[PDB]
C-alpha cells in the first residue's frame, strides 16, 4: 500500500 | 476534534501487511465534518504558510501540487490531519509516508491512518496534528513557538529510543539475511532468531562471550602476565603503589622514555606518554595519584597507533589511528590553521559526519606547548603539530584503513593474541612503524586487549575503504547452513480455531520435539500450562517465540489480535484459513462479509513463499483467497468433486477430501488414506461434518510441512476432548444401539450444536431434553418451535435450580411453542434435570438419540450413565 | 577421568586439557559461562522482569528509593506481612523478613536505608528455603536449608539446649566437619525476641526456636537432601528457568512448603537466581545423600567421546634430538595440523 | 564469591 | 562502555 | 498393458485345469460355484490382483521386512501362501514360498480391486535420500568473443577449492 | 526378466 491517498 | 481511541500496530495487519508500523486514530469530527475546506475561511493560507512543507505531498492527485490542488476543491478535516501528521514526523528528520482515511461509526467518526517510525514520536505526531489543525480552523493562523516547541519534543522523542550504531549495525546486516529481531525488556538486549535458535546481542557483547575473556581482559596486569607467558611482545615495566620509588622504576625500565599510567582506570585520563625528565615524572605521577591504588613506568615505544578487530579467532579489519592536528600549511599561524581545516565539510557534531570538530583549550595548549608551539606560533612548510597526546575519531583525530596492508606473520600473532585471552570479538591495541613488516622487526608491541570494541572506525573510516564488520559477526552466531527460525504454523477462520490448533499441535508432538502453543483456553508447552486464559493474539505469541526450548509453534489467531495490533511473527509456514462467516460483524469497524474476509486473508498473505496456505474450498470467500497467495496453495473438501479441487490435482497439487468413509491426501494422481471418520475420536462417529474437516485442515497441514502419514494417523487416533477431561463442549454417549449427546445451549447456536447430529443420524427416533435455562428473554415459544421442527422426543425440564423466572412459567412458554408447531412429540413434562430427565432414557426407542442442553452439563454427563454409555 | 590439570598464573583459574581441547574454570564459572547470563542474574529487577515475562512464578513487589512511601507500598503488595531488603546488595544484610506491624516497617526501612539506592516491600511467602541445582539445563541437586535451632528436648533453657547441640561431634570450626558451631550473640537473641523468647526461657516439648533469620550452613544451620523428592513439574520450571536468564551452572533459590507438589498447588515463588553457585551443601549434606555434583560439570566442558590431550611425541637420547624432532614436525605438519615444538634452537607453531 |  |  | 486386465482364453490347459475340478466348458455350473481356469494367477493370463497392504498384521510386517535382510536384496517381491494375511503366519500355517529378486510393479500400481501404490517413491527415495542433491553444479558460458579465456579461469578458480572439475572448450574436454 |  501505497501513499497519502483518501483517494 | 476529540481523538476517541489510538491503537498502535506493530506487524502486517488489515491497513497493510508492509507497513508494519502504523497509528490507528479514531477521530470525532464533532464541527468540520460539515464544513469541507471552503466553508472555513482561512484554511489554506494559514494551512500552507505554518507548514508550506505540505506542497510536497502528492495524495490522490498523483502528482507533484496533488495536495494543496485537493485543498482548495473541498477537503473535511479527518484526511488533513493525516497530512499534518505525516510532515511532523518529516520536518524532524522521521521518515514517514504511508497514510488512508475511512469514515465509520456515526457520520463525522474517521479513522486516520499514518505510518510512524518511533512509536511514542507517532502518537506524539499525531495528538499535535489535531491541535494544530484545530486552531487554524478557529483562527487563521498557529504561533510560531507552539510549532517550534513541538518539534523540539519529536527531536527528543526519537533520539531516546534509538538503537547505538554498534547495534545498528548489526541489526542491519540481520533483515539483509533476514534474521528476525526483538528488543527484551531488560539491559538493552537484542534478541536474533525464534525458540531454540536465538541469539543475544548487547551492542559489542554476545551470547558466545565468555566472563573469563572479558574480566581478563579488563586486568591490564592479568593480560600482560598471560600474554609474556605465550612469547607475545609487551611493553616493559612496573609498579609503584603511590610511593616515591620513581627513581628507581625507571632504572629498571631503562632510562627516561617513559610512560606513566595512572594505577585504576578512568578512560582517557591521569595519562603521560613520553616522559623525558625527572620534574616531568613529578608531574605525571601526580595526575596518575589521581585514581585507585604495574602500570607505572613502561618503556615508551616509537611507533603508530593500530586498532586490529578480530571476531571468531580471524581477522576482519586494521586501522591506523592519528590524534587531532594541524600542519604547516602556508606561512599560517596555529589557530589559523585549526580553523581553516575546522571549516572541512566532513567535520561536525557527532555520529552525523564521518569526523568531528577541533576544539582549543587548555589541553591543547598543554599538548602543543611540550613541542615548543602555541596558538599564535607560525608552522615551517610541512610541519606538523598535534593538538591532542591520544588519537579518537570523537576528539578531531583520524582513522585510515590498512587492512590490506598487514603482514602474515602479524595476522598470525593477533589471532593468537585473541585466542589466549578468550575473547571472540576482540579489539587489540598495537604499536609500531610499520604494521607491513613484523612486530620483531621493527620492536612493535601489544599495548591492549579491549573487549567489546566498537566498529565506527572500521566501517566508517576517513581514509580507505569501509569494511563490513557485522558480517563476520552473523556467521559466528548463525554458522552458514543453520536456521534462524522454527516452524511457525497459524490458524484462523471464524470458527474452529481452537480445535485445529490442538489437534495440529497433537500431531507435531508425536514426532518428540518441543512444540508450544496458544490457544482462547491458555498457553502451553509440551502438555504444561503456562498461562490461563484467553491467549490469543501477539502478546501470547511472543511467548513462544521468545521460549529457547521451543522448536515448533502452532498459534490461534484471531480478529481481535490482527484488528488492535497485527501479528507478532511477520511470516509462517503454514498459513491456514477454515471459513469466513457473518459472526462479530459490526465490531472493531468490520461491518460486511467482504471486510471480514481481508481480515482472515492476512494470514494467507503472510505466507513465505516456500510455504504454504491451506485453503477451504468449500466456502466461496476463503477458496477466492488464492489468488493474492505469493506461497504456494493446497485445498481442502467435503466434497471430493469439487470442481476447485480436481482441476487443482490435474496439475499436481495437493488437497485433503472426505471420501468413501475416509480422510485422504490427494498427491497429483495417486491417494493417500489416512483413517476411516468413525474410527477417528474426535469426529462424533462420523456424524459431526465440521469435526471432519477440522479433521482434515489439520492432516493436511502438517503433511505439507513435511510430516509422514503414519505420523498423522497416529495422532488423530490418540488425540482426545473426552467428558470430565474437557467437560461441557459436545460430550457424545453411545450406548449400544441409544444415543444422547450433551452440550450446553442457551441462543440458537448452542442448539444448532447438536441439532448437526440429529440432521445426520442415522436411526429411529429424535428427541431431545429442553434447552433454555432462565437466562433467554421471552423467545421461548420460539425456541419450542425450533425443538418442534427438528424432534419428535421432546421432553420438557424448564423449571431449573437457577429459577431466574419463578418457577415452571419457562416451561410453559416452551409448552405453548412445541405443541403450536408439532403436537406429538412424546411431549412428557418432567421439570427436574438432577434426577430425572436426564436419567429417563429409557422412555426412547431403539437407535433413537436425544439432545440434552442441561443448565449443567457436568451434572447432565454424570446422570446419563444411568443407561450404561461408553 | 585422566584430565590433565594446571594453575595458571592469572586470577587464580585453573586449567582443564591440554592444547585446543583445553578448557578453564575459576571457582564455580567456566569457559562456557557468558558474561550476559552472569550479569542479568546479578540484577534483581531484571531477573524479575525477564522471568514473571517468561510466565515463571516469583513474588509479588515494588520500589521506594528512601522515602516514606513505606504506608503506600503495603497497600500495592495487599497488607501488612511484608519483606524489606536494602536497595543493594551487601551478602545477607539489611533484611527484615516478617514485617507484621507499621514500627517494625519503620525499623526494616532503617536498616534498608544503609546501603545505596524494586526489592522493597514484597509479599511474604510461607514455606521452606530449598536450593537447586541445574547445571546444563538439567537438574542435578535439591536441598532443604534449614536456620540454626534448638528444640524444647525436655524442659529446658535455650541456652541450655545450644549447650547440649552444640557438642554435637559433627559441628566445628568450618570446612573441617559438616556443621559448625551455634553461637549465641545480640542477633541471636534479636531473633529470639520476635519469638517470644530470649536465653533463659524454657521451652514446651518439641517447640522449636531459631537462633537465626536465615538458613546458612556456615553459621550452624542443617541441609538436607531432598533430590529424589521433586515432581516433575517442579523440575522441568526449575530448567526453564536457567535457559531464560541464560546461566549453565546455576542456583534457583526456592520458596515452598512441599517441593512434592507442582509449586501453583503450594503458592510457592522463585525468590532468586544465583550464579556461580557453591557446592558444598549438596556434596557434603547434614542428612540425606551426598551427590556427585562435579561429574555433571565435567560432562559438559568434555563431553563423552571427545579428547581432553593432544598427541605429544618426545625424544631423547644422548645425540640426534634436535634433528630428530625437526624431521618428526615436518612430517606431521603435512597432514595440515598445526604443530608445536621445542628445541635446542627456539620455540616454534607452524 | 565466587561462592553464591 | 559497551564500546571500547 | 492397454488395459488393467487381460482376456481370459480357453485352450486345452483350460480344460487340463477344469477337468480335475470336475467341470468341462459345457457344463453348467451351480449357483456361486467358481471354477478356475489356470493353476496359478498371473495379470497377463487373466487373473485378479486385490489390493491387501493395510490389512497386513504387524508381526507378518517384521517377518518379511526380515525375510528380504536375510536374503540380501533392496527391491524383493515375496510369495507367501496364507488362508488370512490378517492372522500371523504360525496361526494360519502359513509359508514362505519364494524370494523374487527385481520383481515388477504392474499389479501393485494397476490393481484390478483396490486402491493403486506409488512404489516408484521409496525407490528413488533410496537411491537420493532427503536432504541430498542429483545434480552437480553447472556454470554455462557463451558470446561471441572471449569464451575460452573465460571458461579456463572460471574453471582455474574453482579448482583452488579442491574439487574435481571439469571442463569443455574449442581446444579440449579436461578433467583436473 | 527384469520383470519377476
Ligand atoms: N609503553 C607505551 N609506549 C608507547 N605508547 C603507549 C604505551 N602505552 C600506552 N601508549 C599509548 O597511549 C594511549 C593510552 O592507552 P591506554 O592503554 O592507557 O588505555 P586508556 O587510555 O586507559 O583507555 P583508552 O583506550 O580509551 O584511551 C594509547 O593510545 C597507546 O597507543
Ligand atoms: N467449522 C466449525 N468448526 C468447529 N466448530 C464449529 C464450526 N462451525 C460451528 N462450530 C460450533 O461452534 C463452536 C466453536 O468452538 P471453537 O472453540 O473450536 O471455535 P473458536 O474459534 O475457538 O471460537 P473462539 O473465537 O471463541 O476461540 C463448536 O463448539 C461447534 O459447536
Ligand atoms: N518474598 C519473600 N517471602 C518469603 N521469604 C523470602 C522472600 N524474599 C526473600 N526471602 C528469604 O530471605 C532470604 C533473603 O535472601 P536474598 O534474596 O535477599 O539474597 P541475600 O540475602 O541478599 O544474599 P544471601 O543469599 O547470601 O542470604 C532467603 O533465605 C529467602 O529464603
Ligand atoms: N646419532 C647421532 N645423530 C645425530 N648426530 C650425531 C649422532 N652421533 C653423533 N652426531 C654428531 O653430533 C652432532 C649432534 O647434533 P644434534 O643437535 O642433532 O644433537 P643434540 O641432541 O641436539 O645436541 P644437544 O644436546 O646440544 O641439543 C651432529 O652434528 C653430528 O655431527
Ligand atoms: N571480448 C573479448 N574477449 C576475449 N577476446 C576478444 C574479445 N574481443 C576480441 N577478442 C579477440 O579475439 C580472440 C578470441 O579468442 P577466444 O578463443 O578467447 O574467443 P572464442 O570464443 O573461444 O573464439 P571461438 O568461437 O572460435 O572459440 C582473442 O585472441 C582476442 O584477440
Ligand atoms: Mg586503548
Ligand atoms: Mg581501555
Ligand atoms: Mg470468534
Ligand atoms: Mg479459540
Ligand atoms: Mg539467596
Ligand atoms: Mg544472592
Ligand atoms: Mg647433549
Ligand atoms: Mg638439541
Ligand atoms: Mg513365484
Ligand atoms: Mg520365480
Ligand atoms: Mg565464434
Ligand atoms: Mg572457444
Ligand atoms: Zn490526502
Amino acid at each position: 500500500d501505497d501513499d497519502d491517498d483518501d483517494d | 476534534m476529540k481523538i476517541l481511541k489510538t491503537l498502535t500496530l506493530r506487524g502486517p495487519n488489515y491497513w497493510s501487511i508492509r507497513r508494519k508500523k502504523l497509528i490507528v486514530m479514531r477521530l470525532d469530527l464533532e464541527d468540520l465534518a460539515e464544513r469541507p475546506s471552503n466553508s472555513i475561511p482561512g484554511f489554506y493560507e494559514g494551512l500552507i504558510k505554518v507548514l508550506p512543507s505540505l506542497v510536497e505531498h502528492f495524495c490522490s492527485p498523483g502528482y507533484q501540487g496533488g495536495f494543496l490542488e485537493r485543498v482548495k476543491e473541498g477537503t473535511y478535516m479527518g484526511h488533513i490531519v493525516q497530512h499534518v501528521a505525516l510532515e511532523l514526523q518529516e520536518l524532524v528528520g522521521m521518515t514517514a509516508g504511508f497514510g488512508r482515511t475511512r469514515e465509520t461509526s456515526t457520520p463525522g467518526v474517521y479513522n486516520v491512518v499514518y505510518e510512524y517510525v518511533d512509536e511514542q514520536a507517532g502518537r506524539y505526531a499525531g495528538r499535535a496534528a489535531v491541535r494544530l489543525c484545530r486552531s487554524l480552523v478557529d483562527t487563521g493562523d498557529y504561533p510560531r513557538l507552539e510549532l517550534e516547541k513541538d518539534l523540539e519534543d519529536l527531536r527528543d522523542l526519537g533520539a531516546n529510543s534509538a538503537l547505538g550504531p554498534s547495534t545498528e549495525t548489526i541489526v542491519t546486516e540481520a533483515e539483509a539475511r533476514k534474521i528476525p529481531w526483538m528488543l527484551l525488556s531488560a539491559r538493552a538486549m537484542v534478541q536474533l532468531g525464534y525458540g531454540v535458535y536465538q541469539q543475544r546481542i548487547q551492542a559489542t557483547l554476545s551470547s558466545h562471550s565468555g566472563i573469563l575473556g572479558v574480566e581478563l581482559a579488563c586486568d591490564k596486569e592479568g593480560t600482560k602476565t598471560i600474554l609474556q607467558d605465550a612469547g607475545i611482545p609487551v611493553p616493559r615495566g612496573t609498579t609503584i603503589q603511590y610511593f616515591d620509588d620513581l627513581e628507581e622504576a625507571i632504572n629498571d625500565v631503562g632510562g627516561y622514555p617513559v610512560v606513566i599510567k595512572p594505577l585504576d582506570g578512568n578512560h582517557g585520563r591521569g595519562i603521560t606518554i613520553n616522559v623525558r625528565h625527572w620534574q616531568e615524572a613529578i608531574a605525571a605521577y601526580d595526575l596518575a595519584a589521581e585514581e585507585s591504588k604495574a602500570i607505572i613506568v613502561e618503556r615508551y615505544y616509537e611507533g603508530s597507533d593500530h586498532r586490529v578487530l578480530v571476531v571468531n579467532g580471524k581477522l576482519v579489519a586494521v586501522a591506523e589511528r592519528i590524534p587531532a592536528h594541524v600542519t604547516g600549511d602556508g606561512s599560517s599561524t596555529i589557530s589559523e590553521l585549526i580553523e581553516k581545516t575546522n571549516q572541512d565539510p566532513n567535520r561536525g557534531d557527532g555520529h552525523d559526519n564521518i569526523l568531528t570538530k577541533i576544539v582549543v583549550n587548555k589541553t591543547a595548549i598543554d599538548v602543543m606547548e611540550r613541542q615548543g608551539y602555541n596558538l599564535d606560533s607560525v608552522l615551517p612548510k610541512d610541519e606538523v603539530v598535534y593538538l591532542r597526546a591520544t588519537a579518537n575519531l570523537s576528539t578531531g583525530g583520524i582513522a585510515i584503513d590498512r587492512t590490506d596492508d598487514i603482514h602474515p606473520e602479524n595476522i598470525w600473532l593477533m589471532e593468537r593474541v585473541a585466542k589466549v585471552i578468550g575473547l571472540d570479538i576482540a579489539g587489540i591495541d598495537v604499536v609500531t612503524s610499520d604494521i607491513s613488516k613484523p612486530l620483531r622487526e621493527t620492536n612493535g608491541v601489544i599495548v591492549e586487549v579491549n573487549a567489546a570494541p566498537g566498529f565506527r572506525m572500521h566501517v566508517a573510516p576517513s581514509q580507505g575503504l569501509p569494511r563490513n564488520v557485522a558480517a563476520p559477526v552473523l556467521d559466528m552466531l548463525f554458522p552458514p547452513g543453520t536456521p534462524s527460525r522454527i516452524p511457525i504454523l497459524a490458524v484462523t477462520g471464524t470458527n474452529g480455531k481452537t480445535t485445529t490448533t490442538r489437534l495440529l499441535a497433537h500431531i507435531y508432538r508425536q514426532t518428540g520435539k518441543t512444540v508450544g502453543y496458544t490457544s482462547t483456553d491458555a498457553i502451553y508447552i509440551n502438555e504444561y500450562c503456562v498461562e490461563k486464559g484467553d491467549n490469543t493474539g501477539p502478546q501470547s505469541a511472543g511467548v513462544i517465540l521468545r521460549d529457547p526450548t521451543v522448536e515448533v509453534a502452532v498459534l490461534e489467531t484471531a480478529r481481535g489480535g490482527i484488528l488492535r495490533a497485527g501479528l507478532a511473527f511477520d511470516s509462517c509456514d503454514v498459513g491456514v484459513v477454515l471459513n469466513v462467516a457473518a459472526d462479530h460483524l459490526g465490531l472493531g469497524d468490520i461491518d460486511t462479509i467482504e471486510q471480514m474476509a481481508k481480515v482472515k486473508s492476512v494470514i494467507a498473505e503472510v505466507v513465505d513463499p516456500s510455504g504454504y496456505a491451506v485453503l477451504n474450498a468449500d466456502d466461496p470467500l476463503v477458496a477466492a483467497m488464492a489468488d493474492k497467495v505469493k506461497a504456494k496453495v493446497a485445498y481442502f473438501s467435503m466434497n471430493p468433486d469439487n470442481p476447485i479441487i480436481q482441476a487443482h490435482v490435474r496439475r499436481n497439487g495437493i488437497a485433503a477430501v472426505y471420501e468413501s468413509g475416509y480422510l485422504s491426501i490427494l498427491e497429483g494422481s495417486w491417494t493417500l488414506r489416512v483413517e476411516q471418520a468413525k474410527l477417528i475420536p474426535m469426529t462424533m462417529g462420523g456424524m459431526a461434518p465440521f469435526m471432519i474437516a477440522n479433521a482434515l485442515a489439520a492432516c493436511l497441514a502438517a503433511f505439507v510441512n513435511g510430516l509422514d502419514v503414519e505420523v498423522i494417523r497416529q495422532g488423530v487416533r490418540t488425540f482426545t476432548t473426552s467428558a470430565e477431561q474437557t467437560p461441557g463442549r459436545m460430550n457424545l454417549f453411545n450406548l449400544g444401539q441409544h444415543h444422547a449427546l450433551v452440550d450446553y445451549a442457551h441462543n440458537p447456536a448452542g442448539y444448532r450444536a447438536v441439532g448437526d447430529f440429529v440432521k445426520n443420524w442415522q436411526g429411529q427416533r429424535f428427541g431431545v431434553v429442553g434447552g433454555p435455562g432462565d437466562r433467554r428473554d421471552s423467545d421461548l415459544i420460539e425456541l419450542g418451535q425450533i425443538a418442534a421442527q427438528v424432534f419428535d422426543r421432546i421432553i420438557v425440564k424448564e423449571d431449573d435450580d437457577k429459577r431466574g423466572r419463578s418457577e415452571g412459567e419457562t416451561a410453559d412458554l416452551i409448552v405453548k411453542g412445541i405443541l403450536q408447531e408439532n403436537p406429538g412429540a412424546s411431549y412428557e413434562v418432567i421439570l427436574d434435570e438432577t434426577i430425572a430427565l436426564n436419567k429417563a432414557l429409557d422412555q426412547v426407542e431403539e437407535k433413537g438419540l436425544v439432545v440434552v442442553f442441561p443448565e449443567s452439563v457436568t451434572r447432565a454427563i454424570d446422570l446419563i450413565k444411568v443407561r450404561n454409555p461408553i
